[PDB]
């Protein structure tokens, strides 16, 4: 029973920062690439970043390169996405997934990230 | 240096788009290249030495009379033929919406690697028939794009008959794309009828591979005929050849095959990280 549970999303203003976490359970987290995939309103699910098994190699979509950092804790079996300099076009549900390519073996449910100057 | 490649691509894309709507796109393309600086660097000086391979960049190089890769672009994917041969044969085909199209049928067995920015695939095809497509990518839309391009490129009758509207797609000069791109744009807008009529087949459970159904759901037992998704990843040797380029910025090799055109230049536009002066 693989389980992926994202958290840490929410409302922030353009340029702000967020730290997304993804708790993994039900498999040997250490032996799999992990990825983040996002879906903006009215669009399709789009790959964001991937991290190899021990975290020594990272991969980023060019739209988030230099602003997001992917990382993992193989002892606690948790994946992270550290988001700096957030933009309005970063608004989306962010999904934790198991594996490096589509179709990913498992998906989390996603946590909502809303980057906006007009909410409160 | 990677900042130079990135800004070179943005500059070439903007220059190619602007030239397409000119009365002399070729003459206007060249004067713009010679008039643009990237980070204080003459664009022509970069074009003469930078080895970045991108559709707009190579259209500029072709206009400058320089060599470019022998591979052709279709649907944004670089097609590199690894085996086989083909002879082009004019055929009148009937679309599913009862219009005629004169297409140049690739008659022969051929194997290609397709290298996209977000997807990679191995393609084997015969005359108007897709034999095998092994595709990899990091999201659904990226894999769907590759599958669509391969189905259209195969020129299968089932793909012609899956059209459901009149094909009136035009370039930015308000002008009909050639028949292959008419079909591509149609299914890029919506590929549900294409997928639903392509057909499925039982597949053998092979390590690191998975089937993909018409609704783009993964499956372990069936898959779109000839298509498989490699979760392991498909891993891609460029020959630079002399090309011709015409007043519509269509680039051809010395046997008349169109390698590049403005419609093969990405509509994407990042933000240049080095300043671009169009003096």
């Amino acid at each position: 029973q693989v389980q992926l549970q994202e958290s840490g999303g929410g409302l922030v203003q353009p340029g702000g920062s967020l730290r997304l976490s993804c708790a993994a359970s039900g498999f040997t987290f250490s032996n799999y690439y992990m990825s983040w995939v996002r879906q903006a309103p009215g669009e399709g699910r789009e790959w964001v970043s991937s991290i190899n098994r021990d975290g020594s190699n990272t991969y980023y979509a060019d739209s988030v390169k230099g602003r997001f950092t992917i990382a993992r804790d193989n002892v606690k079996n948790t994946l992270y996405l550290l988001m700096d300099s957030l933009k309005s076009d970063d608004t989306a549900v962010y999904y934790c997934t198991k594996g490096s390519n589509w179709p990913y073996d498992n998906w989390g449910q996603g946590t909502q990230v809303t980057v906006s100057s007009h909410h409160h | 240096n990677d900042d130079v490649d990135q800004s070179l691509i943005i500059a070439a894309r903007n220059i190619v788009r602007r030239a397409t709507v000119s009365t002399d796109p070729l003459a206007s393309l060249l004067e713009m290249c010679h008039s643009t600086q990237i980070g204080g660097i003459r664009m022509v000086d970069i074009l003469r030495q930078n080895p970045t391979e991108e559709q707009a960049v190579d259209i500029c190089k072709a206009a400058m009379g320089l060599r470019i890769s022998s591979s052709f672009s279709f649907g944004g994917f670089t097609f590199k033929r690894t085996s086989g041969s083909s002879v082009k044969k004019e055929e009148e085909v009937l679309t599913g919406n009862l219009q005629t199209l004169k297409i140049r049928v690739h008659e022969g067995y051929e194997e290609f690697t397709m290298v996209g920015r977000r997807a990679t695939a191995i393609l084997r095809k015969a005359t108007r028939r897709l034999i095998q497509l092994i595709v990899s990518g990091r999201d659904e839309q990226s894999i769907a794009e590759a599958i669509i391009v391969a189905m259209v490129f195969s020129q299968e009758d089932c793909m012609i008959k899956a059209v459901r509207g009149d094909l009136n797609f035009v370039n930015r000069a308000n002008q009909r794309l050639n028949p292959m791109h008419q079909l591509l744009r149609h299914f890029q807008k919506d590929a549900k009828v294409l997928f639903q009529n392509w057909g499925i087949e039982p597949i053998d459970n092979v390590m690191g591979m998975i089937g993909i159904l018409p609704d783009m759901t993964p499956s372990t037992e069936m898959s779109l005929r000839g298509v498989r998704v490699s979760k392991m990843g498909v891993d891609e040797s460029t020959e630079r050849v002399v090309v011709s380029i015409d007043r519509f910025l269509r680039v051809r090799d010395q046997r008349g095959n169109v390698l590049l055109s403005p419609e093969e230049v990405s509509e994407t536009q990042g933000t240049e990280r080095l300043t671009i002066t169009y003096s």
